[PDB]
């Protein structure tokens, strides 16, 4: 079971490299679509102001 | 009792058996046992190194 310890030590660090990958990929996408909504809103509030 | 030159003779056989065992027997068995001890000590040591 020396190498069971080696197996777990490989696996959990692989999994860290995976989860701490997707967390950041996902937050980057959230930031992308938030800065999309920002334009969708800013360019729509302009119409309100010119109609006013 | 009346001492006898055998007190001189016996010493030679004594020192010869010492000279022989000293080299032909003891280091051999010293290794034969130390090796068996080390093989267990290192097993549990490396297993702890794995768990840590």
């Amino acid at each position: 079971d020396l190498d069971l310890a080696k197996a777990s030590a490989t696996d959990q660090l692989k999994k860290a490299k995976a989860e701490a990958q997707v967390i950041i990929e996902q937050a980057n996408k959230r930031r992308s679509q938030i800065l999309d909504e920002a334009k969708a809103e800013a360019e729509q509030e302009r119409t309100k102001i010119v109609a006013q | 009792m009346n001492l006898n030159a055998t007190i001189l003779g016996q010493a030679i056989a004594f020192v010869l058996f010492v000279l022989f065992c000293m080299k032909y027997v003891w280091p051999p068995l010293m290794a034969a046992i130390e090796k068996r001890q080390k093989e267990i000590a290192d097993g549990l040591a490396s297993a702890e190194r794995a768990h840590k």
